[PDB]
RNA sequence: GCCAUGGAAGUCGGAAUCCGCUAAGGAGUGUGUAACAACUCACCUGCCGAAUCAACUAGCCCUGAAAAUGGAUGGCGCUGG
């Protein structure tokens, strides 16, 4: 399905995360992907010679990490009937841990997709950074900005904003010289920020060409007073590139937040993109906060609350977000709860006690909560929407509203409605 | 008439003799590099020795027109020209101001001010980004705190934090900006202090800038 | 820009009525059947849609 | 007992509005300045400055000139019983 | 109306309907009253017409006419209010 | 500002979920701590829910007792206390007296919100069915029981 | 209101559904509400004075009912037949 897709994609992050932060003591993991191709006494003889070379390394836990380690992987691939098909990862070793752990470790999978890496490392951590190139499929946008300030360059995935470079040129200004100088002032000036421009110029066929082919998939030219058409229009700018000019965008004072305003231009050009989506969303959920129509609902408090009774139309979440809810539960009664607690009254607090009865209350095995709307959406009628932190629409209601909220049904006046 | 209306009018305040500052408004090399600005505060005797702003460099004026003619001492509050000798030369900035080299002036990254919203207009929540107006100086900025909403008039400011304010609501915010950056407080210097928000066609609000962050 | 009162008073004539699922008609608010012939005195209306 | 003013019954004499706040922050004036009573914005907060009396002996109650008698909630004539005729064993007392 | 206002004018001592500067149109609705009826424009009243008669039937059936005559095609009435529209019917002098 | 506010609290237990600061936040006391304050003071109804009045003021607030009908007449039933749950299947078992309920239709006369003898042991008994017991029987059994054996001054 | 619950305080669920003034007032139809606010509902006084209201069933008529040379209750025509 696509929306299990979807869910397999932060699924997917968030695992790769972990399995790159595992660590050794002071030892090596074997990791071992193996592609799809290959038959299975191919590996085993390939990897009974290198065994049989492995036999006689000098290190005592070195060797026997990886002595012990082709023995497992064998038994795993001893469970594995063939070399599946679209690839196959296999990650085995002696992780350390927090509390002193000596752990043996086995982690054996089909993929999911095809996958490409024919990884062998014995290494100290694991690593799916496979998975995760594999899960981030988008083209990178650049974007040029000029102005009479000052530079600066930048590029754009599906949801994170980068930057690349920025630079000065003391280009001397309009008055310069008066009466002699003057009336030649404009040609002269001119002739100069034309080598401004060719400076930008050679920034561009730098960075956007490559062999006289662009790499990257798009370009944003961007600048004020038309600074971007002389680079558009440019014989310097290359005709291959001409061919792929994707727009020219104009901008004011000059700098990040321009450059900020000219992807709000461009928005409509990058339609595919989740972003753009986020900022065309998130520019409708304002239009609904300006007005007093009364969809907002706002807060984990509330719109979890909003949530329950229903009347939610479009629930934003932060795909990663970390927050939590602690789940109470009794003995007797069977009553289990959630309970969403602020930073100081969660941490170190007396809250969680029978104090009556004069017992100290415990919770249960927690869940994490975009899961748990992947899992029951459909029950509630509301459409998830996975937004980032990294925008400045994303990034700002992230971090102060808690990465959730959404738009209702209907109208509830907070201000107007006590409780 | 307004230009007699000037003449009858003498109700400009100088800008007189105080700690030495001049705000640079553009640059340009003929034979060396003159620069532009009205002394916002202090006196600068030519043959004397400036700093500027927040960059500091240390730098000697070479030449000066008072607007229009060759002199050497100046009070404040002139539009002056003002031809350096400069040893640093192509990492100055339009914006960057001289001080005195002893009584600097402050400048500073982080700093608190009471905004009067006009038109954002959208919500603005923590992290927008603009740019940051005083007087020479300019610099793109960022908004990482806010800290409350206050009304227009019998501005009494509140006690909890807001979740959100709308478009018109006015209130106190901390502004940040992306460089180093010439900030004046409102009660040493409004001239060098009242400040902008912008972004596209749309004016976002007015700024009061009150604090100096070092 | 214009009174709340004469706008309601427009919302009267125009906007608060009735429909024919069948034939897309505009009836008075406070109805049970249709009027017209061709759909059979219809029972089956909705209000007519409010904008926002 | 002291009801609500009602927007609409008859009225037997003058009901009347006295000069007194609102008790609100800012809000819109549209509703007393549209009739034609004086509101002054005595720094943020609005002030009263004269006073108007709005409905007449036998005059339909509006909802805006209903709107101060719902906010304060002070009937001019509270809802009760009328007495009609005395009755004392076959004796009748106007 | 909300933007644009209706320029009215009556022609033929309340008999004939001149009304200009409708959404900006050049067209003008030159409507005729019925026999019988008194068009007239009130006083202290910005916008007010004020017809008068006996029959009510002549009455109301003009009305009708001017009311249908500005009438907004092609657009969406629930927004686009404009146009005149009957608010107090009663007699000239009470009983 | 004086404000008077009714609270249907767990009593003694420490209800999980308060509706507290929406009626007394406006005014100034914190309203967990008296949450906690009241449970506190409440006590030996322990598990089951209580009409705490709450006269507020800017500063502060004071605590009253207002004892309803149907906690009143599980009182006369003894009852196990249980926490902020409350299990489920908690169907009254004893009887309740029919002196017992006269009582409790004086104390809800003397906080007069209701009518004489007849409409006041009618309601703290409607609302007793919800508590789900008998009083050696329901009311018609009470009805044979008024008829020839009244309990009355 | 208790039980549910987090809250059903008239307006998920689930337990409730007895009483008061009574002319009548549900632990509540909708807008609008987590429940109130604001608009609003069942129920009754004021006047009113004979027949009224609900659900079904079958009789006639109507809707449902579109095809190609110009067209057929046999035609003309027929509505106190
Ligand atoms: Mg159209
Ligand atoms: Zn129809």
């Amino acid at each position: 399905s696509a929306a299990d897709r979807n869910v397999e994609i932060w699924k997917i992050k968030k695992l790769i995360k972990s399995l790159e932060a595992a660590r050794g003591n002071g030892t090596s993991m074997i990791s071992l992907i193996i592609p799809p191709k290959d038959q299975i006494s191919r590996v085993a003889k390939m990897l009974a010679d290198e065994f049989g070379t492995a036999s006689n390394i000098k290190s005592r836990v070195n060797r026997l990490s990886v002595l012990g380690a082709i023995t497992s992987v064998q038994q795993r691939l001893k469970l594995y009937n063939k070399v599946p098909p679209n690839g196959l990862v296999v990650y085995c070793g002696t992780i350390v841990t927090e509390e002193g752990k000596e752990k043996k470790v086995n982690i054996d999978f089909e993929p999911f997709k095809p996958i490409n890496t024919s990884l062998y490392l014995c290494d100290n951590k694991f690593h799916t950074e496979a998975l995760t190139a594999l899960l981030s499929d988008d083209s990178k946008f650049g974007f040029i900005v000029i102005d009479g300030s000052g530079a600066l360059f930048g590029t754009l995935q599906g949801n994170t904003r980068e930057v690349l470079h920025k630079f000065t040129v003391d280009l001397p200004k309009k008055h310069g010289r008066g009466g002699q100088s003057a009336l030649r002032f404009a040609r002269l000036r001119m002739e100069k920020r034309h080598n401004y421009v060719r400076k930008v110029a050679e920034t561009a066929v730098q960075l956007f060409i490559s062999g006289d082919k662009v790499n990257v998939a798009g370009l944003v030219l961007a600048g004020s007073a038309d600074f971007k058409t002389e680079l558009s229009q440019s014989d310097m700018f290359d005709q291959r590139l001409q061919s792929k000019v994707l727009k020219l965008v104009d901008i004011s004072y000059g700098g990040e937040n321009g450059f900020n305003q000219a992807i709000e231009l461009s928005t409509e050009v990058l339609s595919n993109v989740k972003f753009i989506q986020e900022k065309k969303l998130i520019g409708r959920y304002f239009d609904e906060i300006s007005q007093d129509t009364g969809k907002y609902c706002f807060g984990v408090e509330d719109t979890l609350k909003a949530l329950e009774m229903g009347a939610v139309e479009i629930l934003i979440v932060y795909e990663n977000l970390d927050i939590m809810r602690y789940v109470l539960h009794c003995q007797g009664t069977e009553e289990e709860k959630i309970l969403y607690l602020t930073p100081e009254q969660e941490k170190d607090k007396s809250h969680f006690t029978d104090k009556e009865t004069g017992q100290e209350h415990e919770l249960i095995e927690s869940m994490p909560l975009l899961e748990w709307f992947a899992n029951n959406y459909k029950k509630f009628g509301a459409t998830l929407e996975i937004v980032t932190d990294k925008s400045q629409e994303g990034s700002q209601f992230v971090k102060g509203f808690g990465g959730i909220g959404g738009i209702l049904r209907y109208r509830v006046d907070f201000q107007g409605m006590e409780y | 008439p307004f230009i007699p209306y000037l003449d009858n009018l003498p109700n400009f305040n100088r800008s007189v003799d105080g700690p030495i500052r001049l705000p640079i408004v553009d640059k340009y090399k003929d034979m060396g590099t003159v620069v532009l600005g009205k002394l916002e505060s202090g006196s600068i005797c030519k043959g004397q020795q400036l700093v500027m702003m927040p960059n500091k460099h240390n730098v000697e004026v070479l030449g000066i027109l008072s607007d229009d003619v060759e002199t050497d001492t100046v009070a404040p509050g002139e539009n002056l020209k003002i031809r350096l000798k400069g040893i640093e030369e192509e990492e100055i900035l339009p914006g960057f101001i001289l001080c005195d080299p002893n009584n600097l002036c402050h400048s500073g990254r982080t700093f608190d001010a009471q905004i009067v919203i006009i038109e954002h207009k959208s919500i603005i929540c923590p992290g927008y980004n603009a740019v940051l107006h005083i007087h020479t100086c300019i610099e793109e900025v960022e908004i990482t705190a806010l800290i409350c909403l206050v009304d227009k008039k019998s501005g009494e400011k509140s006690k909890t934090r807001p979740r959100f304010v709308k478009q018109d609501q006015v209130c106190i915010a901390r502004l940040r900006t992306a460089g180093t950056i010439c900030l004046e407080t409102f009660k040493d210097f409004p001239q060098m202090g009242r400040f902008t928000l912008r972004d596209e066609g749309k004016t976002i609000a007015i700024g009061k800038v009150l604090k100096l962050v070092p | 820009i214009i009174e709340p009162s004469l706008r309601q008073l427009a919302q009267k004539y125009n906007c608060d009525k009735m429909i024919c699922r069948k034939c897309y008609a505009r009836l008075h608010p406070r109805a049970v059947n249709c009027r017209k012939k061709k759909c059979g005195h219809t029972n089956n209306l909705r209000p007519k849609k409010k904008v926002k | 007992v002291p009801a609500a003013a009602r927007a609409g019954a008859i009225a037997p004499c003058e009901v009347t509005v006295p000069a007194q706040n609102t008790g609100l922050g800012p809000e819109k004036t549209s509703f007393f300045q549209a009739l034609g009573i004086t509101t002054k914005i005595s720094r943020g907060t609005i002030e009263i400055l004269s006073d108007v009396q709005l409905i007449k002996t036998g005059d339909k109650v509006g909802a805006s000139e209903a709107t101060l008698l719902n906010m304060l909630n002070i009937s001019p004539f509270s809802f009760g019983l009328i007495i009609q005729q005395v009755f004392d064993n076959g004796s009748i007392y106007n | 109306y909300a933007h644009f206002p209706i320029n009215v004018v009556i022609q033929e001592n309340g008999s004939l309907v001149e009304i200009r500067n409708f959404l900006g149109e050049k067209y003008i609705r030159r409507v005729r009253m019925r026999p019988g009826v008194a068009c007239s424009v009130s006083q202290a009243q910005k916008d007010e017409l004020v017809l008068e008669g006996n029959d009510i039937e002549l009455v109301s059936n003009s009305a009708a006419l001017i009311q249908q005559a500005t009438t907004v095609k092609n657009k969406d009435i629930r927004k686009f209010l404009d146009g005149i529209y009957v608010s107090e019917k009663g007699t000239v002098q009470q009983a | 500002e004086i404000k008077v506010v009714y609270l249907r609290c767990t009593g003694g237990e420490v209800g999980a979920t308060s509706a507290l600061a929406p009626k007394i936040g406006p005014l100034g006391l914190s309203p967990k701590k008296v949450g906690d304050d009241i449970a506190k003071a409440t006590g030996d109804w322990k598990g089951l829910r209580i009409t705490v009045k709450l006269t507020i003021q800017n500063r502060q607030a004071q605590i009253e007792v207002v004892p309803s009908a149907s906690a009143l007449i599980i009182k006369a039933l003894k009852e196990p206390p249980r926490d902020r749950k409350k299990q489920k299947n908690i169907k009254h078992s004893g009887n309740i007296t029919f002196d017992e309920i006269v009582n409790i239709a004086r104390q809800m006369r003397h906080r007069s919100l209701a009518r004489e003898l007849s409409g006041t042991i009618k309601e703290i008994l409607g609302t007793a069915q919800s508590v789900g017991c008998n009083v050696d029987g329901r009311h018609p059994h009470d009805i044979i029981d008024d008829i020839n054996s009244g309990a009355v001054e």
